[PDB]
């Protein structure tokens, strides 16, 4: 798409990333926020 | 060459008199004024270097003794202002620029004789005086230069700026005589005196041009020859200057058609200046003229061949007149008996350039013409007709519907030399006047045929291939302009690519294209073909893939193409 | 002269977001005030002006004043603020609902046209009551337009007499010492014929009939030019201007949209392609934001009228440009600049390579199109079946976000310069000369809060305001070799003419004036500069008695460069006048910061078009998670 939110992929996740890591650390997520990271990575299962 | 440096666009000092001639009393009145304002300017002059009143000679002090004031004057003091004022009005007197009495009459300071002089500046050159200050300038400096040029004759040198022509000099040393020069007639002016004797450069050009060709024409009539030479490089500038009184330079032109076309009642030169003219081309005495190569035109079909020549070139100017009247109906009316009656191509191709109620018997020719449809037997009326058509399209601006009809049908009997490419610039002007499914299934019909010659093919071979080649890509150029213009015409592509594949390979075909070039003096329609048949971008790269290699019948056939499109990338 | 008007507004809502909504009304005269939606100095707004005079509490300068009401409370939905301004002596001065609010205006100048102004921010609706401000941006059908900007002998005399009464008798009819009056009035026409001194020649007798027309008009004033009075009544003066001719024979400025630099292009074949909503000429990384356009070694391009494409140079290869018709250009890998009209295809043969390019449109005053851009939908005429046969696609999905261009703007500011122009204790002063014009001005890099000048070398001197920037222009001194310095602890002068001039103005509250001047013209530069006031103040440390030099040195003028581009919505309502109240809805919240340098606004997007600020915002934001570093409070 010719994207770039930041130029640089990498960039734009690792901003989303840290959030979400920050944010998991806190535990201050909920049971269903957690499935929907998980749903989110991949729904492997 | 200098001709078209315009377009794009050693020395005498004359004597004059300045002791030959002893002013007047009147003229010694102004020397008491000239002279006593001079010694004036002077103290504000020299005052104006600080320069002063003293009582000697402390010149380097910035003082005078003569900067005692004019009336402090011993005569002689005085004569340094007089001299070179007597000089002047001398030098006047001497061209007889007689200078007639009405009035005689004219910063960080110190010492001085500190007048103001009526200032010279405050008074300006009449259109006497306008002429006068600049043979003044000029005489001054001659004299000034003449004893210059004494005192050059005298040295041995090399040049001299002011020992060499004035003009080509600056303005501004122009200027240091001419600082001498207005600085006496508009004084003496000031002072109640005149002195009275007793683009731009294109338009002159044209004007002393006008004024020898009448000469030329003369000693026509009756070193002119080199002065005829210069007639060819000045039509050579005329056509540069055109692009760069114009109807007045044209009535010029006029005259010089007339010398040109009696001496048709240096041939070359007169052509291309006739062409020039013709070129220059794109009254009374023109209609006259039109006239007379009509009934001469009329004269040659009963029965002199330059004359008929120059008539042709006049066709130029039919053209001329078509990017921007009863002689012209009449001469008109007489060409049109011409055409009735019958290098006749060549007078059927004036004929239509010339060209370039009575809407109804052409209407009826028309219809006669597309009865003419199926067969012909005349080469020369048919083109005429042509001619006629464009006309008419022309006068038009439905009745474009029907020019476009028979301009099929007419394409039709040609499939059925000289005169088919001036059938095929009478069509290309038909194109754009400019149904389709019918050209369209024109174009079938001989697309295939092409395919057959192809098929067919030694020399004569070569030869059908070369006439194939012409028409072929004229009206196909025209097709291509009207398919763009509404972009199964595809499959007209396709078959247009076989034959285009035939001709990438084709060396007697080469040849043959090659002579017809020279005769003269494809790739482009392929190419627009090639961009419709594109008109399924992995189905597109599979079968890329495949050629370079190298539903499903027609991907097939895709794939042909792109080989086709790789041998002309290999060209 | 006198004017007055009354506009009623409506139900704003005070707060969404964490503002004081804008509504502010003043006044303004066209010249000096030129909105931006970038925001102004000091962070933008109204009442900025010396322009502007707008009124709350007080608006003039940018600096609110306390204002005497009995309302005292800023306006709602309940009232009718009740303009009126007199032009005569200038004063507007204000009620609201015939309610005296107070007295102000005058000393400020003539010139131009002082309409009036309506500011809404956020959700508001209110009533104008009388029985654009420019606009880079339009406005259009499908893709937003884009256009502007607009400033806006003897015997010949009998004859003529004899004449002149056969017409008056002749005008006579058709209507159904009186001529005498006809025989003055045809002597007139004979002053008008000898002034003048084909069609032309009836528009000289127009432009004449306006020009007596005028003086009549001045004559009924004492009790517009006539392109200004109208076609109607020129149309009439026409006629009997050609009837007279009858009888006669008978006798015997441009601105330039850009891209963003990160869209940049530096390979493959690509296609632009221009809407025109604006008929007219116009042409379409190095260039500069603000330079001469189309004629440099930046770009290429042709006028779409002339059918000439400047290399920078001369050409032609096309048709005339038709307003409202269709254009097209065409390649990183070969190296050319094809152009389709209409496609309708016409290109440049040879190119250079590298550091992108891509094409850039500027539009001269008042043509406006839309040039795109995004999707399918776009390839328009089109336009769409070269794309087809070319391969050169357009951007496509690439820049799914819509496509941001900086735009080059309207007012200068005082930048700093480097060898530029080439040709541009103490000692401080120095300057480059060339084949330089007049300028000046100067300016300088130090503020004072919430003392010495040297020069010699005639020119205007006085101290620039932080909003002392402003077109320039002749700047003959004054429009809103001794060198005397006035330092402000206070009255500012120096010693003019090396000797007194006495004290002519001062401000002693709180501003903050800076100093430079403007110098212009002259073989030899000869300016000379340089402190103990102006070193203190230059300095947290200090100050000292010795003096001293900054690390930095300001300069070199305002310049007229445009570098600022242009946002993501700025929808609102606009804003219909016959009923007579206009409402705006919705928020726009500005996430750009100010300088110390100061009061300019930042535009986010512009920061992060400009590295070098991008490095040091960065740089301080890697500094402030610093100190947060280790958790303390």
């Amino acid at each position: 798409a010719r994207d770039p939110v930041g130029g640089s992929v990498e960039f734009q996740f690792v901003p989303v990333l840290k959030l979400v890591s920050t944010l998991l650390v806190m535990g201050i997520f909920g049971d269903e926020d957690v499935k929907q990271i998980l749903k989110m990575i991949e729904p492997e299962v | 060459c200098l001709c078209a440096i315009a377009g794009a666009l050693n020395f005498d000092p004359r004597p004059v008199e300045t002791l030959n001639v002893i002013i007047p009393e009147k003229l010694d009145s102004f020397i008491n004024k000239f002279a006593e304002y001079t010694h004036e300017k002077w103290a504000f002059d020299k005052i104006q270097n600080n320069w002063s009143y003293g009582e000697n000679v402390d010149e380097e002090l910035k003082t005078h003794p003569m900067l005692r004031p004019y009336k402090t004057f011993s005569e002689k003091d005085k004569e340094i202002y007089r001299w070179p004022i007597k000089e002047s009005l001398k030098a006047m007197i001497a061209w007889e620029w007689t200078i007639e009495k009405a009035r005689e009459g004219e910063y960080d300071p110190r010492e001085g004789y500190n007048p103001q002089p009526p200032d010279l500046s405050g008074v300006t050159l009449s259109r006497e005086l306008q002429a006068m200050a600049e043979q003044l300038a000029e005489n001054y400096h001659n004299t000034w230069g003449r004893k210059k040029k004494q005192e050059l004759e005298a040295k041995g040198g090399g040049t001299h700026p002011l020992l060499v022509p004035y003009d080509t000099l600056t303005a501004k040393e122009k200027a240091r005589d001419r600082e001498k020069a207005q600085e006496l007639l508009k004084f003496l002016q000031m002072n109640g005196y005149a002195v009275t004797r007793g683009y731009f450069l294109s338009t002159p050009a044209k004007v002393l041009g006008s004024g020898g060709h009448a000469s030329n024409k003369e000693k026509e009539m009756i070193f002119c020859k080199l002065a005829a030479l210069v007639r060819h490089r000045v039509s050579l500038f005329g056509t540069d200057a055109p692009a760069v009184i114009l109807a007045r330079s044209l009535d010029a032109r006029t005259v010089m058609k007339s010398g040109p076309e009696i001496v048709k009642a240096s041939a070359s030169e007169d052509i291309e200046k006739m062409v020039e003219n013709l070129r220059l081309g794109k009254t009374t005495v023109a209609l006259l003229p039109v006239l007379t190569t009509l009934f001469q035109h009329i004269a040659q079909h009963q029965f002199l061949d330059d004359v008929q020549v120059s008539c042709y070139r006049t066709l130029c100017s039919i053209y001329s007149l078509g990017t921007t009247v009863e002689k012209l109906r009449p001469a008109l009316g007489e060409c049109l008996a011409r055409l009735a009656a019958a290098a006749f191509l060549e007078p059927q191709l004036n004929e239509y350039n010339a060209c370039s109620t009575l809407p109804m018997l052409c209407s009826y020719l028309p219809r006669w013409w597309e009865r003419g449809p199926e067969a012909p037997p005349p080469a020369l009326p048919a083109g005429a007709p042509p001619p006629c058509t464009a006309v008419t399209s022309d006068h038009l601006n439905r009745i474009i519907v029907n020019n476009l009809g028979i301009d099929e049908a007419t394409w039709m009997k040609r499939l059925a030399v000289s005169r088919a490419r001036p059938e095929l610039l009478h069509s290309h002007f038909i194109p754009t006047i400019g149904k389709r499914a019918g050209k369209v299934v024109a174009e079938e019909e001989q697309l295939r045929l092409e395919a057959k010659a192809e098929a067919e093919e030694l020399y004569a071979l070569y030869p059908l291939l070369i006439r194939y080649v012409d028409n072929n890509r004229a009206h196909w150029l025209t097709e291509p302009n009207a398919n763009a213009e509404e972009l199964m015409v595809g499959e007209i592509f396709i078959y247009w690519s076989k034959s285009h594949n035939f001709k990438r390979e084709e060396q007697n075909f080469v040849v043959q294209n090659e002579i017809n070039n020279m005769s003269f003096l494809k790739s482009k329609m392929a190419k627009a073909g090639d961009a419709q048949s594109g008109g399924t971008l992995k189905k597109m790269l599979p079968i890329g893939l495949n050629m370079c290699a190298p539903f499903l019948q027609n991907n097939l056939h895709l794939q042909g193409k792109v080989e086709g499109s790789p041998s002309l990338r290999w060209q | 002269g006198k004017w007055y008007f009354e506009v009623m507004v409506d139900e704003v809502v005070p707060f969404l977001t964490a503002q004081a909504t804008h509504l502010r009304v003043g006044w303004a005269l066209t010249e000096g005030y030129s909105p931006y939606p970038g925001g102004g100095e000091g962070w933008g707004g109204n009442g900025v002006g010396d322009d502007l005079y707008s009124y709350l509490h007080l608006w003039t300068g940018h600096v609110a004043r306390p204002v005497t009401s009995p309302g005292q409370h800023l306006l709602a939905p309940e009232d009718v603020v009740s303009c009126c301004l007199d032009l005569s002596v200038p004063s507007i001065s204000f009620r609201i609902n015939g309610c005296p609010v107070q007295g102000v205006f005058e000393a400020f100048n003539l010139d131009g046209l002082f309409f009036p102004v309506v500011s809404f921010s956020a959700g508001v609706k209110v009533r104008f009551l009388l029985g654009p401000i420019k606009e880079y941006r339009r406005e259009g059908p499908r893709g937003p337009h884009l256009v502007g900007p607009s400033r806006c002998p003897p015997h010949l005399e009998r004859i003529r007499e004899k004449l002149a009464e056969n017409i008056h008798e002749l005008w006579a009819l058709t209507r159904i010492p009186e001529r005498n009056y006809n025989l003055q009035m045809s002597g007139e026409t004979l002053k008008t014929l000898l002034a003048l001194g084909t069609p032309a020649q009836t528009t000289l007798v127009d432009r004449l009939a306006e020009n007596g027309h005028n003086v009549w008009a001045r004559d009924r004033v004492a009790q517009v030019p006539y392109r200004l009075l109208d076609e109607a009544t020129k149309r009439s003066n026409r006629d009997s201007l050609c009837q007279a001719v009858r009888t006669l024979l008978g006798y015997g400025r441009v601105r330039i949209f850009r891209a963003e630099k990160s869209y940049t292009v530096q390979s493959g074949r690509w296609y632009f392609e221009f809407e025109a909503v604006t008929t007219g000429e116009m042409r379409v990384p190095e260039l500069r934001p603000d330079v001469e356009l189309g004629a440099d070694e930046l770009a290429y391009v042709f006028n779409g009228h002339r059918g000439q494409r400047w290399h920078l140079g001369s050409e032609p290869f096309g048709r005339p440009w038709q307003s409202g018709d269709v254009v097209g250009c065409m390649d990183l890998t070969e190296n050319t600049i094809i152009f389709t009209l209409n496609g309708e295809v016409l290109a440049f043969r040879e190119i250079e390579i590298g550091d992108g390019f891509l094409p850039v449109c500027s539009l001269g005053p008042g043509q406006v199109g839309h040039l795109n851009l995004g999707q399918d939908v776009s390839s328009l005429r089109f336009f769409a079946i070269c794309g087809l046969q070319e391969g050169f696609e357009p951007f496509a999905i690439n820049m799914q976000r819509p496509v941001t261009t900086w735009f080059s703007k309207s007012l200068p500011q005082f930048e700093p310069v480097p060898p530029e122009h080439p040709h541009y204790l103490a000692h401080r002063t120095w300057g480059s000369q060339n084949s330089l014009v007049e300028m000046l001005f100067l300016r300088l890099s130090l503020p004072v809060q919430f003392y010495s000048v040297r020069v010699f070398a005639c020119v205007w001197v006085g101290w620039v305001t932080p909003d002392y920037h402003q077109h320039d222009m002749n700047f003959d001194l004054s429009k809103v070799t001794d060198l005397v310095i006035g330092c402000l602890v206070g009255l500012m002068t120096f010693t003019a003419n090396g000797k007194e001039s006495n004290t002519f103005f001062q401000v002693e509250p709180n501003t903050k004036l800076f100093p430079a001047v403007f110098v212009l013209p002259t073989h030899q530069n000869v300016i000379q500069f340089e402190a103990a006031m102006f070193l203190s103040e230059r300095k947290n440390p200090a100050p000292q008695c010795p003096p001293r030099l900054e690390v930095q040195m300001l300069m070199p003028v305002s310049w007229s460069r445009m570098p600022n581009h242009f946002l993501q919505v700025e929808t609102r309502r606009a804003g219909e006048r016959l009923g007579w109240a206009v409402q705006c809805q919705d928020p726009l919240t500005m996430m750009a910061l100010h300088i110390p340098e100061e009061n300019r606004c930042m535009d986010i997007l512009e920061l992060s078009e400009r590295l070098d600020l991008q490095r040091f915002h960065s740089h301080t934001l890697r500094l402030y998670r610093a100190v947060c570093a280790l958790g303390n409070n």
